[PDB]
């Protein structure tokens, strides 16, 4: 049993779509439990100025029970039988799903339906979320690492959609209309934008059964079936300094603009992110690190913390790094940190990608441990690329990749570009814009 | 020799800036630029001009002065003879 040999042996992904146009995707496994639900191509990024965060306001309702059942009945069915119910909603895509014995999965895709198409959107439990969503606005302004990546947005989209945050601004929250969450369920819950995914022991033919009949309610003109292309977001290089001398450590990120899902030179902007890699104060590796800024970050102390990333999207991204350090040692962080950058497109090794490119394997079978994983990539592939890539696929993808290959696609990417800056904290010893542009160039 | 980093204590000031090559180098030369000059220089040519001016003044005056007592004083030879 070799590796190539396991990757083959993986059950297929099984797709069918029924004639309201919604996609029904599972991959069938020999498992007691499994986790269904329902992925739709919804965001922030589809909403506007005036109802912005309109789709993380729903997210709170999802689950406060439909017509066919209030809050108490819908809560009491779903816990009583033992399954969990999460969901999330971010810029471009949003989840409602189950976790479940595989002996329920029938029941369940009728509840997934129910939340999705008759949400009771409970007047009265729509002020006292609005309160709730106010305080986790709150709670979350102090997490600085997600307060620097929205503002990475904020700036690198600037004047765009991309720009705004998924939760939405105080004023919307404290405005928005019963009617407002009713328009937002129904102009974008729509099936030919939805993708019913399951993983664990199920039978597909079962699945998409059940799934005929609770998810129907058909379109009879065409613009009910067919998928928006969004407006283009503008890439725009800049930074936004949100400087606070009384915060302990600083956070940081940097980024240029990345390619967007279906592009291929993704597999080896991912290979480029291995190469650098991450890292942080509990790696006992410590002064070993394969990862040079890793190693220096370690000698020198340069930081707390550092994380590269290639957030994709469907037509752009962002591609860059974040790093958490002492308002004395942000200089040499950034400066030890562009230089990987430049090293990445000027003088990657054949041992250096030989390493990042098992690194990258073992991380691409890592996001497949466990039923929900699993389902998280049928419902975003189909959702991304319009079909579930394999293992193997990635696989073939990832050996074709060269030092060479690397050394272009990040040139091409990230050499003399402009970037996009967010700083948050005490940071006064982060150079100036024009300091770190010179950083992008020579190595 | 190093002082970034240890200057002064700033809290709440949030700033933006866009990229060189994301701006003109120099724009709104006639909606900004210009009508800025022309405020500038009005706010201050009372203050400067006055004894420029002045000097100016004194000047002339000294020089045509010392020209004129080098001039004949046709009452000195009047009566001459």
């Amino acid at each position: 049993a070799t590796y190539a040999q396991t990757l083959q042996n993986i059950p297929e992904t099984n797709v069918t779509t029924l004639d309201n146009g919604l996609r029904v995707a599972s991959e069938e496994s020999s498992q007691p439990t499994c986790t269904v639900g329902v992925w739709i191509g919804a965001g922030s990024r589809y909403e506007n100025e005036k109802n912005n965060g309109a789709g993380y306001f729903v997210e709170h309702l999802a689950f406060k029970g439909t017509k066919k059942r209030p809050c108490a009945a819908f809560e009491k069915e779903v816990e009583s039988m033992g399954a969990h119910f999460n969901g999330y909603t971010s810029r471009e895509q949003t989840a409602f799903y189950i976790k479940a014995l595989s002996k329920d999965m029938p029941k369940v895709v009728e509840l997934l339906a129910d939340v999705v198409q008759n949400c009771a959107l409970e007047e009265s439990q729509i002020e006292k979320e609005r309160g709730v969503i106010l305080q986790e606005l709150k709670e979350m302004d102090n997490d600085m690492t997600n307060v620097t990546f929205d503002y990475l947005h904020a700036t690198a989209f600037q004047g765009t959609a991309l720009a705004r945050t998924v939760e939405g601004t105080t004023e919307n929250i404290k405005h928005l209309t019963r009617a407002d969450l009713a328009s937002y369920i129904d102009t974008h819950f729509k099936a030919p934008r939805m993708v019913l995914a399951a993983a664990g022991g199920i039978s597909h033919k079962e699945l998409v059964d059940a799934a005929r009949q609770h998810f129907s309610g058909v379109s009879f003109t065409y613009k009910e079936d067919a998928v928006p292309i969004l407006p283009r977001c503008r890439f725009t290089g800049s930074e936004i300094r949100a400087r606070d001398d009384a915060l302990p450590v600083a956070h940081v990120a940097l980024a240029v603009e990345g390619p967007g899902w279906a592009d291929p030179d993704n597999v080896v902007l991912h290979v480029a992110n291995a190469i650098i890699g991450r890292y942080d104060r509990t790696f006992g590796g410590g002064k070993h690190l394969s990862s040079r800024l890793a190693a220096l970050a370690v000698e020198h102390k340069l930081c707390h913390s550092f994380q590269t990333f290639n957030t994709s999207y469907s037509d752009t991204g962002l591609f860059g790094f974040h790093f958490v350090a002492d308002p004395l040692s942000i200089d040499d962080m950034m400066f030890c940190a562009q230089g990987e950058w430049m090293r990445l497109c000027t003088s990657t090794t054949e041992s250096e990608v030989k390493r990042a490119k098992n690194h990258l394997r073992s991380a691409m079978v890592a996001q497949l441990d466990g039923t929900t994983p699993v389902c998280e990539t049928i419902g975003s592939h189909l959702l991304n690329y319009g079909r579930r890539i394999s293992l193997e696929e990635w696989d073939s993808r990832i050996s074709a990749v060269d030092a060479r290959m690397v050394r272009d696609v990040c040139s091409k990417y990230i050499y003399d570009k402009c970037p996009a800056l967010a700083a948050v904290g005490p940071i006064e010893q982060l150079l100036d814009y024009n300091r770190i542009r010179s950083g992008m160039y020579w190595i | 020799g190093i002082h970034f980093g240890n200057l002064a204590r700033v809290r709440h000031i949030i700033t933006y800036s866009l990229s060189p090559f994301e701006q003109r180098a120099i724009p709104n030369i006639f909606s900004d630029a210009l009508p800025n000059v022309w405020r500038r220089f009005s706010s201050q040519v009372f203050k400067v001009a006055p004894p420029f001016l002045g000097a100016y003044l004194l000047y002339s005056w000294g020089t045509q002065e010392f020209e004129r007592l080098k001039r004949k004083n046709p009452a000195d030879y009047e009566n001459d003879q």
